[PDB]
């Protein structure tokens, strides 16, 4: 007994439809499905439950799932991604019976980057706390297409691109932080590790 | 409703008189399962009878085989008593070989 | 012939004192092969077949446990049922189950069964299509829906088209010699005088399996269906099952009288006269 | 064999 | 549905620790799953009723007890460093639309030594004014540094009330040495404003940070504080500039 889901990490922009695939191996003629979804907060939330004798198809909403015995798969699709889709869905397989083992996929990663209307990619240098001692650069209000990559060095630290959303003034914005504490540390050279929009914006 | 037991009185093989056997009273047809069976040897209640486990037919009436082993003779007779709510009397059926 | 399994359950209430009690069996075709009852010291499922004795420790756990958890659900069952109806605790109830498998020409299932019974009436049943329930009256409505809305009916069609029938297969192949064997009835026919001028001719039907059959008698090719004496088919005690069918005829006209036997383990049409 | 237990809750009448 | 305690804890390598699994939906089956990031979620151990208990894919170092219909309990014996994960409880049926079949799970660290523990130190920096001259938007950006295990939960503050509104957080903590096992975590959070409304020195931002460590029961006998379950934080007022 087994559950495969293949795909490690899924990037889509909102209102792009995306597909999580499911294959699994049963010794039972009778068994049932679950999926699962893991909002970043951690906690599990039931999607689906499809018991092998059921149908092919089923919408509730923007979710809709293929169960296609035969083809031994259960996929998942949801229709015009949104930015509360983000999480790691996970896959399951069990018998019916008390004795019988719940078995879990590796999860897929679903992240859904907002469609950024009016780019405007910056890097900022944030003010410090007059308290301690750090500095920290500030990358932002760019584009879904760019990827922000790790840094080279062990002393610098960078996050990964953050989904900001100002509920009030329907704006989405995109951001990563990175800081050091060591001399060399300018906001010029940062981001260097990442390819980055030509037309960034850096203030002296 | 309340359904009053069937009976029969019977051996598990021609009876042959010397020759070891079984004496079987069949209740069935009953409704609700509370019943007493006793095997009778010329008016005695036998001990050590033993009975099948509880059943039911399609309609829900139960059916028990109550047995003992036994070596019949000319002279011994034997009998089942049966008591059952729907029945205000003990019913003795009495056992004949050649039913 | 066609093969089924069937589980009976009797879940039965007391006003006396003591818990309900829960007796199950269960049967392949017409023979016997397990039984547990609540009400010994320490109850425990226990073999009814040889052919059964050989499932390995883990099976009867297995069994056992299944069946004391449903010792425990009756009794609430049982409780249930009585304030559907309104009756009191001064009465003596009980829940009848009969559920199980039919077997296909493919090896698969033919059909899955599933009633239950109050007091000896029907109650509520799984239709054919086992997704859906027929109860019997206003009460049995009120499981119905507490049983769709828990999705019950998907629950049995998982073991009536699952396990159920690979169970069957699995037992009708450890026990072939004599679940797939058809044991044919030894016959033959008895004279007793029952008057100066007439006499009983008996037509003695033994040691058959399974216990499906007929008898009848004939005078001269006309059925006597009206003045027959047919008792109903009783247990030998030893797994075969035993039938007679009488007529009272006139003295000397034995040789008009013909008594025919159909039975599974008889390939060919068999007629029976007395023998002096 | 019987109809086994459910992972879940076995219901009553 | 499911509950379960404790939801954080600190363990030193050889100690005990019993997490508690509860369910009151009378069902007969439980399951105990660790989650590691990658493997997703493998089954421990699970019990198909009352005092019965089987073997999962990883039940090594486990012991797990069915005292009730209602309880099922997971022992860690002899805690190993590589026993760090997050524990979820689970008990399935057939609705999973109204019931909750998983607990919230349980973080636990295992550590090689307590004084490994180390509550966070927080940072707010204030958005620059190149920012809100290019964007007319505000940035602030909360730091919280130097905090073992990563058992932290951060959330912004402004005027007294909490907002989600322009918030964001950092996924999974960030170690601060990739190179070592026990290795402080770092944690980024933005708080993304109108410039206006950071130009008012009457509105106040506070970025908080709750830390899981060291409970009352732990023994400690070092120079520095304690590194209890608590609060840190950092404060802001808005600034015309």
């Amino acid at each position: 007994q087994k559950v495969t889901q293949a795909q490690t990490e899924i990037s889509v922009v909102e209102k792009e439809d995306v597909t999580l695939d499911c294959v699994y191996e049963t010794r039972d003629t009778t068994y049932y499905l679950f999926w699962y979804k893991q909002p970043p907060s951690g906690e599990l939330v039931f999607l689906i439950r499809r018991n092998s004798f059921d149908e092919q198809n089923e919408i509730s909403g923007r979710y809709s799932w293929n169960f296609q015995k035969s083809t031994s798969s259960f996929n998942f699709t949801i229709t015009a991604s949104q930015v509360v889709d983000s999480a790691v869905y996970f896959c399951a397989l069990s018998g019916f019976y008390n004795t019988d083992k719940l078995i879990f996929g590796t999860g897929t990663r679903l992240q859904v980057f907002p469609n950024i209307q009016n780019p405007d990619p910056a890097v900022y240098q944030l003010r410090d706390s007059k308290s301690s001692d750090k500095s920290v650069c500030l990358f932002t209000d760019f584009d879904s297409q760019t990827n922000v990559s790790q840094s080279k060095d062990s002393d610098v630290y960078i996050t990964d691109k953050c989904v900001l959303d100002m509920r009030s003034m329907d704006f989405k914005s995109n951001s990563a932080v990175a800081w050091s504490n060591k001399s060399d540390f300018a906001c010029a050279n940062a981001f260097n590790n990442s390819i980055i929009p030509e037309d960034t914006f850096f203030p002296s | 409703i309340q359904r009053t037991p069937k009976i029969q009185v019977y051996s598990r093989h021609p009876a042959e008189n010397g020759k070891s056997n079984f004496l079987n009273c069949y209740v069935s047809g009953f409704h609700p399962s509370d019943i007493e069976v006793d095997l009778l040897k010329n008016g005695e209640r036998i001990e050590k009878v033993e009975h099948s486990d509880l059943s039911f037919s399609k309609d829900w009436s139960f059916y028990l085989l109550y047995y003992t082993e036994f070596t019949p003779t000319e002279k011994d007779e034997y009998a089942c008593r049966v008591n059952h709510v729907t029945l205000s009397q003990p019913k003795i059926v009495k056992w004949d070989r050649d039913m | 012939g066609s093969h089924s399994m069937r589980y009976f359950y009797t879940a039965m209430s007391r006003p006396g004192r003591g818990e309900p009690r829960f007796i199950a069996v269960g049967y392949v075709d017409d023979t016997q092969f397990v039984r547990f009852d609540s009400d010994a010291a320490s109850p425990r499922t226990e073999p009814r077949a040889p052919w059964i004795e050989q499932e390995g420790p883990e099976y009867w756990d297995r069994n056992t446990q299944i069946f004391k958890t449903n010792t425990q659900t009756y009794r609430e069952s049982l409780r249930n049922l009585r304030g559907y109806y309104n009756q009191s605790e001064a009465g003596s109830h009980i829940i009848q189950r009969m559920y199980g498998c039919d077997l296909g020409p493919d090896g698969r299932l033919l059909r899955g069964h599933d009633q239950s019974a109050y007091d000896g009436k029907d109650y509520i049943a799984l239709n054919e299509d086992l997704s859906s329930w027929t109860a019997a009256d206003t009460a049995a409505q009120i499981t119905q829906r507490k049983w769709e809305a828990a999705r019950v009916a998907e629950q049995r069609r998982a073991y009536l088209e699952g396990l159920c029938v690979e169970w069957l297969r699995r037992y009708l192949e450890n026990g072939k010699e004599t679940l797939q064997r058809a044991d044919p009835p030894k016959t033959h026919v008895t004279h007793h005088p029952v008057s100066d001028h007439e006499a009983t001719l008996r037509c003695w039907a033994l040691g058959f399996y399974p216990a499906e059959i007929t008898l009848t008698w004939q005078r001269d090719g006309e059925d006597q269906t009206q003045d027959t004496e047919l008792v109903e088919t009783r247990p030998a005690g030893d797994r075969t099952f035993q039938k007679w069918a009488a007529v009272v005829v006139p003295s000397g006209e034995e040789q008009r009288y013909t008594c025919h036997v159909q039975h599974e383990g008889l390939p060919k049409p068999l007629t029976l006269r007395w023998e002096p | 064999l019987p109809e086994p237990l459910p992972q879940g809750q076995l219901t009553a009448y | 549905g499911v509950t379960q305690t404790p939801k954080f804890q600190v363990l030193k390598t050889g100690q005990s620790m019993t997490l508690q699994c509860a369910q009151d939906m009378n069902h007969n089956s439980m399951y105990w799953y660790r989650q590691d990031p990658g493997m997703g979620l493998r089954l421990i151990y699970y019990s198909a009723s009352e005092g019965t208990t089987d073997k999962g894919e990883v039940p090594n170092g486990y012991n797990v007890s069915r005292l009730n219909k209602r309880e099922f309990s997971l022992r860690l014996e002899s805690a190993a460093p590589s026993q760090t994960s997050v524990y979820f409880c689970a008990s399935p049926g057939l609705a999973g639309e109204y019931e909750q079949y998983f607990g919230p799970g349980t973080r636990l660290t295992v550590t090689e030594d307590l004084k490994n523990v180390f509550p966070p130190e927080v940072a707010v920096f204030e958005p620059s004014e190149a920012e809100i001259s290019h964007t007319q938007k505000a940035t602030l950006v909360c730091l919280a540094t130097g905090f073992y295990p990563d058992h932290v939960e951060l959330s912004w503050w402004v005027n007294g009330k909490e907002v989600h509104s322009g918030v964001c957080t950092d996924p999974q903590p960030l170690k601060e040495q990739p190179a070592l096992n026990d290795s402080r975590y770092a944690l980024s959070s933005r708080l993304r404003v109108s410039a206006t409304f950071w130009q008012n020195p009457r509105n106040h931002f506070r970025c908080q940070v709750q830390f899981y460590g060291l409970s009352e029961n732990d023994e400690w006998t070092q120079d520095r504080a304690k590194p209890v379950t608590q609060i840190v934080s950092a404060e802001a007022w808005g600034r015309a500039d």
